[PDB]
């Protein structure tokens, strides 16, 4: 009997449940924060709270479960007691990856569900339905953080690396400002070549500068170019100075004007040439974002003007 | 004029989505849309905008949430420590009095979700979780009566923490659970409030939320995962409790935090390229007191002695303009429901934002009426300074417990 079947029943009115007394909540006499259930949502748990203090690990107390789970998912003893059931009753753990897989459908943003589905991925040793599962989720929310924490579980414990790029390159076409595939871009690559690899490095940076070139003001691009370059510091690349100020005319916007402030204030803490010239041109870039480019970053940019006068001075 | 969000310059701080459409721009460009009807609602009716915080219409909402609540929060059945947090916490910012007859109420029900192995479960009877025990202990310390903090059982507490702790550092939220960011934040709020830490306690604890900061700047769950704003809040103030800010790379977290306030709505994002929400005013601008005093910790000179590195002013303009219900209570946006997850932190958010202080220095900017100003909260912590205090000052005079 489903929950939001037209034909339900409450466990009180059940004959194969008569023989159990409800256990009621102890809210205390004088109660705070009380909720006014519903008559089903009372039912189910004052029932669930029997099965639970004697510890029935019958086949009817885990049908109850899924009551209890579908009228509040995130009542974690609940899923506590419902992998007790599923190992103590031996299960199919394959008809309960139907039934979680219909569960996350409906909740996706729920802690519990997944945290669920982990374990019976676990439990099976099997995660030959991940990838697409988890592809279906974003296919609906492509921004789902359990889902994309979900996907790194399985890819990390598996060693499924092989088709990650290709998936990370189809969804940022379908939208290049998704910040959580940039981030499963590196996710990815430093797993398997790493940065340190020229060709990769050098890759990676023209396909993230022609992203640049085709949506100038989307950030996560931006944030990538300087993620991948700031380990060994931006001024160790000269050329990608210059490659910026001629993007600059056409292509211009306070991403940029931000990042040639980076890449000065690395240039000043190496020992650069014409030391003098780059602070001045790094302070009025700082002025010019503080009072008009970029000005909800005024206390910002007045901070890192300050710094690199006491530090540069 | 004085309006941040109403000057006409404000109005080139609109997406620009270079004539490329996808997803993120349709939905950014949507919110932008309805903002601005709302900035714009005084200039339309013919009036004189007026930002009052309306604290009585909050004040009801919440002192009967207090008390009751409909069958619509059924899905908070495993939550009922944090309606205590959240509601307790927004009435002390609203400098509203909590009766001894409430207070003592709220200490006993918080008795009976306490396990008899330590910790504190989401209700009476259920299981223990480090979530419902964080805010649990959060409520108890906002009482902050002998019977408030005689509610905690320091010893087994601590039994409970070391039954969550890993060899690598990471802390499960609850026993068979899963480890993130959150859980050393709850655990480490917890037992430094309580003073419960022993010396291997946190070994490990502050390395391993180093490995949460990504390439973006920003903190992520877990290591490899997405910079977001509440799991940044929890790694940074785990990081101050412990004493280890200097284990993140600090300015690449500063610039990621900054990088979060929208330039048009004045709120905060969670992440990258996704929406504003007024949740995130207190999970992301709480980060700026906590950089500001890791950064002063070091001896920083070119640090504010008036002001966070944020736009204080853009962010209440966005809370008191965009994120009121007009029958009390906040929220996330225009036209979301409210809540008291959202009347806690937007509440959280707008005092932050009214109150910066540093060494002796302090000053304060109230947008609208003088009488929107709200009682401070610890950007640690997040209730109020002087409960800090006082619940740290009465458990120092109690010895770290022993093991059974
Ligand atoms: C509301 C709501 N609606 N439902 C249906 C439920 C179950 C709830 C609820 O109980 N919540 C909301 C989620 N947070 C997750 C969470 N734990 C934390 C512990 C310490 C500090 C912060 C914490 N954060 C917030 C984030 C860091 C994720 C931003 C716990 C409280
Ligand atoms: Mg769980
Ligand atoms: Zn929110």
């Amino acid at each position: 009997l489903s929950l939001d079947s037209p034909t339900y029943v409450l466990y009180r009115d059940r004959a194969e449940w008569a023989d159990i007394d409800p256990v009621p909540q102890n809210d205390g006499p004088s109660p705070v924060v009380q909720i006014i259930y519903s008559e089903k949502f009372r039912d189910v748990y004052d029932y669930f709270r029997a099965v639970l203090q004697r510890d029935e690990r019958s086949e009817r107390a885990f049908k109850l479960t899924r009551d209890a789970i579908e009228l509040n998912a995130a009542n974690y003893t609940v899923w506590h007691f419902r992998r007790v059931l599923l190992r103590s009753l031996q299960k199919d753990l394959q008809e309960e990856m139907n039934y979680i897989t219909a569960i996350i459908e409906e909740q996706p943003k729920n802690y519990q569900v997944w945290h669920h589905r982990r374990v019976l991925v676990e439990w099976l040793k099997d995660p030959s339905q991940e990838l697409e599962f988890i592809a279906d989720i974003l296919n609906q929310d492509a921004k789902n953080y359990h889902a994309w924490q979900h996907r790194q579980w399985v890819i990390q414990e598996f060693r499924l690396w092989d088709n990650e790029l290709q998936y990370v390159d189809q969804l940022l076409k379908e939208d290049v400002r998704n910040n959580s595939v940039w981030n499963q871009r590196h996710f990815v690559i430093s797993n398997t070549t790493g940065y340190s690899d020229r060709a990769v490095l050098e890759r990676e940076v023209q396909y993230t500068l022609e992203m640049i070139k085709l949506v100038p003001h989307n950030e996560s691009a931006w944030n990538y170019l300087k993620g991948i370059l700031q380990d060994r510091g931006l001024s160790r690349y000269p050329n990608l100075l210059n490659q910026l100020l001629d993007l600059q005319p056409s292509h211009s916007s306070p991403y940029l004007i931000a990042f040639l402030v980076d890449i000065y204030e690395d240039m000043l803490e190496n020992q650069c040439d014409n030391k003098e010239d780059i602070l001045n041109k790094a302070l009025e870039l700082c002025e010019i974002l503080a009072k008009e480019k970029d000005t909800i970053r005024k206390e910002y940019w007045r901070y890192i003007g300050r710094s690199l006068q006491s530090k540069h001075s | 004029e004085p309006l941040y969000s109403l000057r006409p310059e404000h109005a080139r701080e609109r997406l620009q989505d270079d004539s490329v459409e996808t997803v993120t721009s349709i939905e950014q460009a949507k919110v932008e849309e309805k903002i601005q009807e709302v900035f714009s609602s005084y200039k339309f009716n013919h009036l004189v905008p007026r930002l009052v915080l309306q604290r009585e219409k909050h004040f009801h909402y919440l002192k009967r949430g207090l008390r009751q609540l409909t069958d619509a929060y059924e899905c908070l059945d495993a939550s009922r420590p944090w309606l205590c947090y959240w509601i307790l916490h927004s009435l002390e910012l609203l400098d509203e009095p909590i009766p001894q007859i409430v207070a003592t109420d709220v200490c006993q029900f918080l008795e009976l979700c306490q396990s008899p192995d330590g910790g504190f479960g989401g209700g009476p009877g259920q299981y223990p979780h480090l979530a419902p025990t964080y805010a649990a202990v959060n409520a108890l310390c906002i009482i902050g009566t002998e019977e408030a903090y005689n509610v905690i059982n320091r010893e087994k507490l601590l039994q409970y923490l070391y039954s969550l702790k890993q060899p690598d550092g990471s802390f499960l939220m609850h026993v068979g659970g899963e480890v993130d960011v959150r859980s050393a934040y709850c655990a480490a709020s917890v037992a430094s409030l309580t003073n419960i830490i022993t010396p291997d306690l946190f070994e490990g604890t502050a390395e391993w939320i180093a490995r949460c900061q990504n390439w973006e700047g920003g903190i992520g769950g877990v290591p490899g995962m997405e910079a977001h704003g509440g799991y940044t809040f929890c790694g940074l103030a785990a990081l101050v409790i412990l004493k280890k800010e200097r284990s993140l790379n600090l300015k690449s977290l500063l610039q990621w935090v900054t990088s979060r306030q929208m330039r048009f709505e004045g709120g905060f994002q969670g992440r990258c390229n996704k929406l504003v929400d007024g949740c995130y005013s207190f999970w992301q601008a709480g980060l700026l007191p906590l950089l500001h005093r890791a950064l002063h910790a070091q001896g920083d000179p070119a640090l504010s002695m008036s002001h966070w590195m944020f736009h204080q002013q853009a962010l209440q303009e966005y809370i008191l303009m965009c994120c009121q219900c007009p029958a009390g209570g906040l929220l996330d946006k225009p036209g979301k429901s409210r809540d008291f997850y959202h009347t806690c932190y937007c509440l959280s958010g707008l005092s932050i934002a009214q109150h910066f202080g540093s060494g002796a220095m302090l000053h304060d900017v109230v947008m609208g009426v003088p009488e929107n100003v709200l009682q401070p909260t610890h950007p640690v912590y997040n209730i109020g300074p002087d409960k800090v205090i006082q619940a740290t000052t009465h458990f120092l005079q109690k010895p770290v417990p022993g093991f059974e």
